[PDB]
């Protein structure tokens, strides 16, 4: 029985699952919006260091911020190991945002960069689907899935129980996206992150015709399109359709993008390359990926109001500075385009401001007076409407699980079980922040069954008998396991019982030996036929597992019949003896 | 005695009796008996008698014995059952109806080499008649695509789903269930498989799934005017094979269908490479296609004005292509006459070249247009006439014969 | 009902095609034909010269068989194939792959006669054997000459005659030629398959990658049923331990440890061949001409390419560049580029620019570095040769090392030093014999040595091992046991010997699911009941509690008459005998004798009484 106790339900999952005894943290995560309140993870549901599995999702900090910060206080030389794709982008991504964030005097963050360097290098890495060796009796094995070029699910199974933890699965993908695997294993516990229930995710390519369409009309008008995103997420896209764009018009717009590390940013893109699709495998002599034109400038202090120019700032919702005090000319300006290729929560500022705030201040008292056309599409790239269906109606679960939902959506997002609960009905019970809920397992014990039953397979197939299998090999449990039907008794030391039950019938009848045993010939072969007796040259009759003799006779009216029968067959005796019971028929 | 022992002498009953005899009186029924008579316990010789009582059809009337056998052990002999269910189809036998409800435990088996054929089994005996049953029409092709949605699980029960599909779409395809099917959202059919299988794995389910679209839209003739888009917006995909196979289905679909935009979407695959024998088909196919507007015309004008000056190595495909499109529609170019070669009306100056490669194509457009244009020589300029009256004598394989008062005959 | 039992076609000591066979698995391991035999008949070159058309004449009129020093046929190589005829491809799953290298032979068993099921190995092995594959057709099919060669494989009578080293070997089925089609419409069917996966063919059997540390890819495939070890082996290596060394954490209590590739050269030594080779490439570039080192495809040449890029801070100076020519080297770069998931945990793997096996072969590529992935008008540029240069081939005869060979044949002057001891030394020369050249022939090769194979089995402690060859014996040209150690008994394998060493019994699956049952008590063995209808569904026979048991016991007479007396009986007289005991019950007369393993119960025509004193005798022992 799995406890599969949540810590979130709209932002910053950190959920952990027991089971078996195991206490497994998946994907600690932490809040990007708080102040001293919510900066790291919610630890007050434990105090120690003893963790089962300790699994990150994807790259961002919106599954995975706090194992890589509060490291210090909790820190495990244990199931702290990660997936290998983890291990480069994750140092750069923590090292901007302390440099962007806890740069400007923060609250609490990682002060020491020592404790940071031993945190990611004791950390070992996992090749693609391989079974890192655990304490005991237990796995993890990692499949494929393009989300950030380097997520994946992890399947922890202790002792035929199987947790599948997803990270923002999605399908449709593009070329800077692969296609979710998911073996065909048939869990039990499916805890999915479900972002897109009831909102229909449309297809891609009138998608980036919109897109299009909307950036020609933003530049028509001289405005500065500033697009937002992530450091190294779902901007790769961004860039290279904008690329093939420019390159498809010809034009000589400025197209600038942040620099954020750029220097190691086409280096850790093109040297591992392995989490991406075949697109960019099979042509990879070309340079598809990397090693771009017309997009070599910095948006960081070039990027003036003057004319209309394409930039790119490293924020999600304008964190600090990125999107925020470098995009802060651009917003009063009528003609003035910021696309948002992401979809946070309703707790930051930019999400904030382009939900309902048409008027509202950027710090404390700043500027609300803001007109545009700020319009966010849908390139998030998390889980679309179509690919949880297809997962809950392609995998079969016993109890699904939503995590990772909004404060208002998740109303609507169990409304979407709803629909489930025509196709993949169980125990979908979508639990809340700090919200337990536990699952009744099955037992799935261990046994040894010898070479015997195999015999067991000779009378199923090609037979017509029903509800007789393996009726014999009783259960011999031990010290070890081993059942067998006849070995039992050669272990054991001691041979089969000699059982015989044996009754002395009489008959009433004055003729001769022979002629009563003509008689119970005749009559056994009326009642029953699929048993088949012999007669014996003395002149008495033997089932095959019965025998009837005469004894010895005296009032010679009454004639003495012995029978005997071996308990391997008793109760068939027991029938045998009922018929001598319903009296002697009238026809001789 | 031995488990491959019994699989031998199958095979060479098999060997000896269904590829001599192939006849009648104990030579094709008799071994089948015999061999379906030989059963085994565990995997002996079932996977070799069933295709051992594949190749023996006893008469035009032996499905009772694979019937109860599709619920078999083990996995592996289910793929022999349905290989010889399929020989037994080939040959005619009269398949029965029923088979499709069985196919129905077919389609979850959990297993891969079993949905790959189970795809192809539906599709059979969804072709096979559509009665005694709604009534078999449109409703296996929900099962196929339902069955073709999980192309990333596998690589090949991908391609072989979209190419039953193909000829299983020769069935009554109401539009209920046809018009759903190119959307994401479902408007009985709720699933996809046609906006989400292109873009999801290798191009070899790609390549079925396009053949698959020109195969329903040859014998159907509407869909065309809401799959043409998608048949253009699938260029941009850097594969060699994607891009010859998109003008092929293109080429065999050019028939009622129109084009306002949609072409520089398709005529750019010249200028990324050389792609020397996709050329030719290129230009097959932007001559048998229609144009809405003249804008469409100038654009296909001047880039093959461009690709014969950069590639002056195929100038009779481009002739050849350019006498194809002044012959299906002449209206088209009216109204650009005076536009494409230089003419002023009160100079009449600037003549061009005689043996320029770059006008004698835009010469034998406009002759080739010429042929039902009411009034053609009103626009003309004075060396027209003489060019037309050299390239007329010179070469009649291009320039067609016309009604010009300066000429004669 | 049948056993394990490896049928093996081959006699190749390198590679291997065992088919280790189960009672329902039929599993197979790698298939390999002979790629060092295709060397007798002549180099396929372009632009055939004058010195290599005319020479000596056939041997009795056969115009068929040239002779210039020794025997060659003018014509196709005409490639080897194993037997593969006592199997059928028609009852086979699956077929194993190596270490790039086992799939020469992979498209002849394919579309040829059967093997309409799946396959399962990793992405660097397939993609170098794609490349492999790629590069050997395009030296086949360029000046693609017809077959002048089908005269003298049958009548074998005659074929003893010739010269030796020819009629060594038979001739069974050879197919010479690929014809672009199998090669490239089999390579559609190969699953993602990573290390240590959980695939479960057939539902019963498992199949665990080992990834031994040999080159990109040396996997280990290890074939294991609920209880069988049965461990098949490649390449390993454990010295370089650059591509993720090889561990001994898993294969403790294996089976039939199937060991196929061997070093076959323990007298060289690795560190001592690669410095001699670096002296010997130095004294050849200090004066003379150009160099040339015909070696393989990407693979094993990458330490080499390593030693002479490091070799720089030597006495050897500047103005050596490295040619490489081959028509899939610009794929073979990137995708040693591409692929560094696949090395060691930390001392390769570092993802920070210092991968130390690709990396470092594109970071000295700026200074000198002219890759030129073609011989066709590339070279126009400068011609002075003062480098070497590097041609992937299969073998001495396809690709073009014979054209440059050809080319500047005048000795003193150039290197033909090897890299690959899979050939021979008269015959691998045998046309280019009437030369001067220095012929070295150092062996870079590192696969299990024979001081690396014993400290193995020592430290396996394994049982039943299996020789992969008749090379129990000591080798010829040398004076050494060099054998391997068995305790129980070396086995012999041979060209069409199905020896049978396996005996899996159905050991222990017992398809366990949702057992719930009485127990009952005893010393050491607490037995309890079963239940009936298993409903197996796929190799698992899933026996639910849902809806005859023997006897077994003494039956003590003191406390069967106890129990008679507190039950309500009485009249009950008991005697003895010699060795027995004898009940009478004075109710129904009942008379009852209890012996040593023997009860026999008497009485008149009653129906309750007899099932009461069933039920009263049946209680008194356990059932099985
Ligand atoms: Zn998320
Ligand atoms: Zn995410």
């Amino acid at each position: 029985a799995g406890q599969d106790v949540g810590r979130s339900c709209i932002l910053v999952s950190i959920a952990g699952k027991n089971v078996m005894l195991d206490c497994g943290m998946h994907m600690g995560f932490n809040d990007d919006r708080r102040f001293p309140d919510f900066s790291y993870i919610t630890q007050n549901g434990r105090l120690t260091d003893f963790l089962d599995c300790v699994i990150i999702s994807h790259f961002h900090l919106d599954h995975c911020g706090a194992l890589p910060y509060f490291s210090e206080m909790v820190g495990y030389d244990g199931p702290i190991y990660m997936t290998h794709p983890t291990q480069a982008i994750c140092p750069i991504l923590l090292e901007d945002y302390r440099k962007i964030a806890v740069d400007k005097k923060g609250e609490a963050n990682f002060f020491t960069s020592q404790m940071i360097k031993d945190c990611m290098k004791k950390v070992v890495a996992v090749h693609l689907h391989q079974t890192v060796q655990v304490d005991d009796e237990l796995e993890i094995k990692a499949y494929y899935a393009g989300h950030v070029l380097g997520a994946a699910m992890f399947q922890i199974k202790v002792g035929s129980e199987s947790v599948v933890y997803t990270g923002d699965y999605n399908m449709t993908p593009d070329r800077h996206l692969g296609a979710a695997w998911i073996d065909k294993c048939r869990p039990n516990l499916l805890i999915t992150e479900s972002t897109y229930a009831t909102t229909i995710r449309d297809s891609k390519r009138c998608r980036e015709r919109d897109f299009l369409k909307k950036v020609h009309e933003t530049v028509e008008r001289g405005g500065k399109v500033l697009i937002p995103v992530f450091a190294l997420g779902r901007a790769q896209e961004l860039c290279i359709l904008l690329e093939t764009f420019w390159e498809r018009m010809n034009l000589k717009v400025p197209i600038y993008f942040s620099t954020g590390l750029t220097e190691k940013a086409n280096h850790y893109y093109k040297l591992f390359i392995p989490w991406t699709n075949q697109k960019i495998r099979k042509t990879f002599v070309q340079r598809n990926m990397f090693e771009f034109k017309h997009i070599k400038a910095f948006d960081r202090a070039f990027a003036d109001n003057p004319g209309p120019m394409v930039v790119f700032a490293t924020p999600g919702m304008l964190h600090a500075g990125q999107s925020l005090q470098i995009f802060r000319k651009w917003a009063g300006n009528e003609k003035n385009m910021v696309i948002m290729p992401g979809y946070c929560v309703q707790g930051t500022v930019g999400h904030k401001i382009l939900s309902g705030q048409r008027k509202l201040e950027m710090e404390g008292r700043q500027v609300l007076e803001v007109k545009m056309q700020v319009e966010y599409m849908s390139f998030s790239a998390h889980a679309d409407a179509k690919g949880i269906m297809q997962l809950v109606g392609q995998a079969e679960p016993e109890s699904v699980l939503l995590v990772h939902g909004e404060a208002k959506k998740m109303e609507f997002l169990k409304q979407k079980i709803e629909q489930e609960l025509r196709v993949n009905c169980y125990m979908p019970a979508n639990g809340e922040t700090v919200t337990l809920p536990t699952s009744p397992s099955i037992p799935v014990g261990i046994s040894l069954g010898l070479l015997k039953r195999e015999m067991a397979q000779g009378l199923l197939p090609e037979a017509k008998k029903p509800r007789l299998l393996h009726g014999t090999l009783i259960m011999k449990d031990s010290n070890f396991r081993l059942v067998s039907s006849e070995q039992a008794l050669k272990e054991l030391g001691l041979a089969e019982h000699q059982l015989r039950f044996t009754c002395r019938v009489h008959l009433h009848d004055t003729r001769k030996e022979q002629e009563t045993a003509l008689r119970v010939y005749s009559h056994l072969k009326s009642v029953l036929k699929d048993h088949c007796v012999q007669h014996l040259p003395d002149g008495s009759v033997t089932v095959e597992s019965v025998l009837l003799q005469a004894a010895a006779p005296s009032d010679p009216g009454t004639k003495v019949l012995l029978v005997s029968w071996t308990y391997q067959d008793e109760e068939l005796g027991s029938f045998l003896t009922s018929l001598l019971k319903k009296g002697l028929p009238q026809a001789p | 005695k031995s488990h491959q022992v019994l699989a031998q002498l199958l095979d060479t009953l098999l060997a000896i009796g269904t590829k001599l005899p192939e006849n009648q009186a104990i030579q094709m029924r008799l071994v089948d008996v015999a061999c379906k008579h030989l059963t085994d316990t565990s995997h002996g010789v079932r996977n070799k008698c069933l295709q051992l009582l594949g190749n023996l059809g006893s008469l035009e009337k032996v499905q009772k014995i694979i019937g109860d056998y599709f619920s078999d052990q083990d996995p592996r002999v289910r793929t022999a059952a349905i290989k010889a269910m399929l020989q037994l189809h080939e040959r005619g036998l009269k398949l029965h109806q029923t088979i499709y409800n069985q196919a129905c435990k077919l389609l979850s088996d959990d297993y891969e080499q079993v949905r790959s054929a189970a795809v192809q089994l539906i599709w059979v005996v969804s072709q096979l008649y559509p009665e005694s049953i709604m009534v078999s029409d449109g409703s296996w092709v929900v099962r196929v695509q339902a069955a073709k949605l999980l192309g990333s699980m596998e690589q090949v029960s991908s391609h072989f789903l979209e190419q039953t599909l193909d000829k299983k779409l020769m069935s009554d395809l109401r539009r209920k269930r046809t018009a759903h099917e190119r959307a994401k959202e479902l408007y009985s059919g709720a699933c996809g498989a046609f906006v989400h299988g292109l873009e999801d794995e290798m191009y070899e389910v790609r390549i079925a799934a396009v053949e698959a679209l020109c195969m329903l839209a040859q014998s159907s003739p509407s869909f065309a005017e809401k799959c043409l888009d998608f048949l253009v917006d699938m260029f941009n995909d850097e594969i060699e094979e994607v891009r010859l196979q998109s003008i092929h289905t293109m080429r065999k679909i050019s028939n009622n269908i129109t084009l306002r935009e949609d072409q520089l979407d398709t005529v750019l695959a010249v200028l990324e490479d050389s792609s020397r024998d996709i050329r030719e088909a290129l230009h097959e196919l932007l001559c048998c296609t229609n144009v809405s507007t003249k804008e469409g015309i100038h654009l296909a004008l001047v880039e093959l004005l461009k690709n014969l000056t950069k590639y002056p190595t195929d100038r009779d495909s481009i002739w050849k292509c350019l006498k194809f499109l002044g012959s299906r529609h002449p209206t088209l170019v009216l109204p650009l006459v005076p536009e494409l070669l230089s003419t002023h009306p009160f100079f009449d100056t600037a003549e061009p070249d005689m043996d320029d490669p770059a006008y004698i194509a835009v010469l034998v457009l406009i002759f080739n247009a010429a042929k039902t244009c009411p009034t053609m020589p009103a626009l003309f300029s004075d060396h027209t006439f003489r060019h037309y009256a050299y390239l007329r004598d010179s070469l009649s394989h291009l320039v067609p014969a016309l009604r010009l008062p300066g000429r004669k005959l | 009902c049948l056993s394990g039992h490896p049928t093996l076609p081959c006699n190749v000591l390198k590679f291997k095609s065992t088919t280790i066979m189960l009672d329902c698995g039929l599993d197979m391991t790698s298939t390999l034909n002979f790629l060092p035999l295709p060397l007798v008949q002549s180099p396929r070159l372009s632009n055939l010269p004058g010195w290599s058309l005319k020479d000596g004449n056939a041997f009795l009129d056969k115009e068929l068989k040239e002779c210039s020093g020794h025997v060659f046929v003018d014509s196709v190589p005409e490639f080897c194939l194993p037997e593969t005829e006592l199997i059928d491809l028609s009852t086979v799953d699956v077929i194993l792959i190596s270490n790039y290298h086992c799939m020469m032979a992979l498209p002849y068993i394919t579309e040829h006669t059967g093997f309409t099921g799946t396959v399962y190995a990793t992405e660097p092995t397939v993609q170098i054997g794609r490349l492999l594959m790629e590069e050997l057709v395009n030296f086949i099919e360029r000046v693609p000459k017809a077959q002048s060669a089908s005269l003298w494989k049958n009548k074998d009578i005659q074929r003893l005659l010739p010269s030796p080293l020819k009629d060594a070997v038979e001739v069974s089925t050879w197919r010479r030629c690929y014809t672009m089609q199998e090669v490239n419409s089999a390579l559609s069917k190969i699953q993602l398959v990573g290390y240590s996966q959980k695939i479960e063919l057939f539902g019963a059997v498992q199949v665990t990658p080992l990834s031994s540390g040999y080159a990109l890819g040396s996997s280990n495939w290890i074939i294991q049923s609920h209880y069988e070890k049965v461990s098949y082996v490649s390449g390993s290596s454990l010295l370089t331990t650059h591509p993720q060394p090889m561990d001994q954490a898993s294969l403790k209590n294996s089976d039939v440890l199937v060991l196929t590739g061997l070093t076959q050269i323990p007298t060289a030594n690795p560190d001592g061949m690669v410095g001699e080779f670096c002296s010997n490439l130095a004294l050849t570039v200090r004066n003379g001409g150009n160099v040339l080192v015909p070696c393989y495809p990407s693979g094993v040449i990458y330490d080499l390419l390593e030693c002479l890029y490091q070799y720089i801070d030597s006495a050897g100076l500047s103005s050596v560049p490295l040619y490489f020519i081959s028509p899939v080297a610009n794929s073979s770069l990137e995708f040693s580029q591409i692929f560094a998931e696949w090395l060691c945990h930390n001392k390769q793997s570092k993802v920070y620019l210092p991968e130390p096996p690709f990396p470092h072969a594109e970071l000295i590529q700026t200074n000198k570095l002219k890759h030129y992935p073609s011989i066709h008008g590339d070279f126009s540029n400068d011609f002075r040769q003062p480098c070497v240069v590097f041609t992937g081939h299969p073998s001495l005869r396809f690709g073009d090392v014979v054209h440059f060979m050809e080319l500047w044949g005048k000795s003193s002057l150039n290197t033909v030093i090897f890299t690959e001891p899979d050939f021979s030394y008269l015959e691998a020369l045998a046309p280019y014999q009437p030369l001067a050249m220095k012929c070295i022939y150092c062996p870079i090769d590192t696969r299990l040595n024979f001081i690396q194979v014993s400290k193995l089995l020592k430290e396996v402690q394994p049982l039943h091992v299996v020789c992969p060859e008749q090379y129990t014996q000591p080798p010829p040209a040398q004076s050494h046991r060099m054998d391997l150690m068995i305790d129980c008994q070396p086995p012999a394998m041979s060209y069409r010997r199905a020896e049978v060493l396996a005996l899996p019994f159905k050991r222990r699956y017992e398809k366990i699911e949702i057992m719930p049952e009485l127990a009952d008590s005893l010393v050491p063995m607490e037995i309890k009941p079963g239940i009936s209808l298993a409903t197996v569904s796929a190799v698992l026979h899933t026996k639910d509690n849902k809806h005859k048991p023997l006897l077994s016991g003494s039956i003590p007479v003191e406390q069967f008459v106890q129990t008679l007396e507190k039950h309500g009986f009485s009249d009950i007289k008991v005697e003895d005998t010699a060795k027995g005991h004898i009940v009478l019950l004075q109710e129904a007369e009942t008379l009852i004798q209890i012996e040593e393993d023997s009860t026999h119960i008497i009485c008149d025509n009653d129906e309750m009484l007899r099932v009461r004193l069933r039920d009263l005798v049946l209680k008194f022992l356990q059932k099985f």
